[PDB]
């Protein structure tokens, strides 16, 4: 998976992440950039404008749960398949989420991290995060 | 297909790039090569080390092309015909690679222009880059 | 982006559908529903059993829409604007599903018109369906 | 993950398959429909028109090998992940074939079977083959 220096770089930025906003911004951006994903979140109410999406408290709260799931990934990098087994089951059997969307969300999270960290989100730090988000996407798609 | 709002967002945002176009092009390429190393196989003749002038030079060319695309956003198949021939007919670039570079361009723009990279602008830049990518991977 | 040759290929091949419009449309839908069960989630209000009246009726509408697309192949965004609003705005169909339906359409054509379905025509049909798909998943 | 009825339908059709032709047809169509795939096969020489491709003897020979591997899978549906274990290492490490292309070839093969069998290639028969080709593509992507 990650080289030790990749791990420390990844871990160092992750510890600084705005836990209240970053997950919400990634989920929000997914809904805005890829609007078909809004189909899965009808229970969230108004998603009819970008402002409405980004400010929606269900988007923010669910986004925080998504971020916690990514964090759990980072806590379990040599066993992503087992970590995400239950979540993979959920997204496939119950939710019917096409797996290409897992890759889209992972990449939107990368954009948000770049957005928040600016020049600190260096090409090598991006490279390491790309490995993480692809691993999480693969793990979610496994079932 | 781009909305009228999409065209105006892209014009406005890519306008903010200006003098840094070359610089942003080079960084996006560098991001692509490091994050998705299989893309390097299209550039066996390049110096691909960090700071490489070859990458810098090519980044300017990619950026300049996008600027021209923005200028002819209603006319892209015509305006980009030479590049389509190059990428689709000659180089046979797998379309996956365009998604990778487009992503890396968005990351670069987010890292550099945080005030301008709103959700709306992000969505329009994505659709624009997808459209350019379709043209460059099309044989017409 | 479709070539001139793509446009003529599609015209000649799709023109052979004729009276078989509803028939081939319904078959493509049935192939999609059986091969790719998650696509049934867009039609919870339909009877989806073999030979269903609803699937027949719907297949005709899909096939006639493609006939209309062929007739307006150079002006597809304008001609398919209401259908784009339906699929992109109201139904929010995941673009993956267009790929599945387009594949099932190709399968249906190959099974029925083996003389027409040459490799060159297969290629032009695939580009045509991808372009119709882009129109229906965009809002512009 | 095939049911007995699906396995019987797949097996019966595959018995009738022209083993020297169908693989070349599927590979030839891959190269014509998705011309970037030509990048991986430059040793084949002229692939510059649909006709040059479809009549290329290297296309025909390699497609026979491709078809033979699908036949392998078909005789071992419950263990595709080991049946394709070696092939998986080749396409990822040495050949750098993006995984989306495996799914494209599987679907092109489905198209070829429909072309060859017409009305016999019924919707349930296709459904069974879609599971087969997804299985093969998954198994090949495993590394
Ligand atoms: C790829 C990274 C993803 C991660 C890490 C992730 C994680 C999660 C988590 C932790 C939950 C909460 C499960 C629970 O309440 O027990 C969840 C639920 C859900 N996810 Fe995801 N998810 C991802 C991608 C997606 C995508 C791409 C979609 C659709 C576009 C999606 C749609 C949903 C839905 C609809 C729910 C249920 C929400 C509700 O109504 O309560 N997820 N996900
Ligand atoms: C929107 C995306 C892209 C744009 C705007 C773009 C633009 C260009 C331009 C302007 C050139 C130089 C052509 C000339 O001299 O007139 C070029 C060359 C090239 N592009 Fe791209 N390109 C894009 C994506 C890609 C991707 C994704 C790859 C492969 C990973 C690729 C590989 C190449 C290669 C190999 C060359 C030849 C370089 C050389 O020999 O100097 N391009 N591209
Ligand atoms: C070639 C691509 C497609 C074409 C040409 C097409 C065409 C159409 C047409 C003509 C209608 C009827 C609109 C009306 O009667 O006013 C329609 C409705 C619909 N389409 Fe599509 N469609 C396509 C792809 C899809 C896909 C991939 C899905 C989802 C799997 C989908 C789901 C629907 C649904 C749910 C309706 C509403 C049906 C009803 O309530 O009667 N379509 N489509
Ligand atoms: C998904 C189904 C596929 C199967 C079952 C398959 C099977 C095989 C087999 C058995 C070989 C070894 C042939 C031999 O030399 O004896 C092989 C080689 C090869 N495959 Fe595939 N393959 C598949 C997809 C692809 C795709 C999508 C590509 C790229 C477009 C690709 C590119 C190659 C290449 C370049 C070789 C080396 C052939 C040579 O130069 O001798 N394959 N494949």
């Amino acid at each position: 998976h990650l080289t030790p220096e990749e791990k420390s770089a990844v871990t160092a930025l992750w510890g600084k992440v705005n836990v209240d906003e970053v997950g919400g911004e990634a989920l929000g951006r997914l809904l805005v950039v890829y609007p078909w994903t809004q189909r899965f979140f009808e229970s969230f109410g108004d998603l009819s404008t970008p402002d409405a999406v980004m400010g929606n408290p269900k988007v923010k709260a669910h986004g925080k749960k998504v971020l916690g799931a990514f964090s759990d990934g980072l806590a379990h990098l040599d066993n992503l398949k087992g970590t995400f087994a239950t979540l993979s089951e959920l997204h496939c059997d119950k939710l019917h989420v096409d797996p290409e969307n897992f890759r889209l969300l992972g990449n939107v999270l990368v954009c948000v991290l770049a957005h928040h960290f600016g020049k600190e989100f260096t090409p090598p730090v991006q490279a390491a995060y790309q490995k993480v988000v692809a691993g999480v996407a693969n793990a979610l798609a496994h079932k | 297909v781009l909305s009228p709002a999409d065209k105006t967002n892209v014009k406005a945002a890519w306008g903010k790039v200006g003098a840094h176009a070359g610089e942003y092009g080079a960084e996006a390429l560098e991001r692509m090569f490091l994050s998705f190393p299989t893309t390097k196989t299209y550039f066996p003749h390049f110096d691909l080390s960090h700071g490489s002038a070859q990458v810098k030079g090519h980044g300017k060319k990619v950026a300049d092309a996008l600027t021209n695309a923005v200028a002819h956003v209603d006319d892209m198949p015509n305006a980009l015909s030479a590049l389509s021939d190059l990428h689709a007919h000659k180089l046979r670039v797998d379309p996956v690679n365009f998604k990778l570079l487009s992503h890396c361009l968005l990351v670069t723009l987010a890292a550099h222009l945080p005030a301008e990279f709103t959700p709306a602008v992000h969505a329009s830049l994505d659709k624009f880059l997808a459209s350019v990518s379709t043209v460059l991977t099309s044989k017409y």
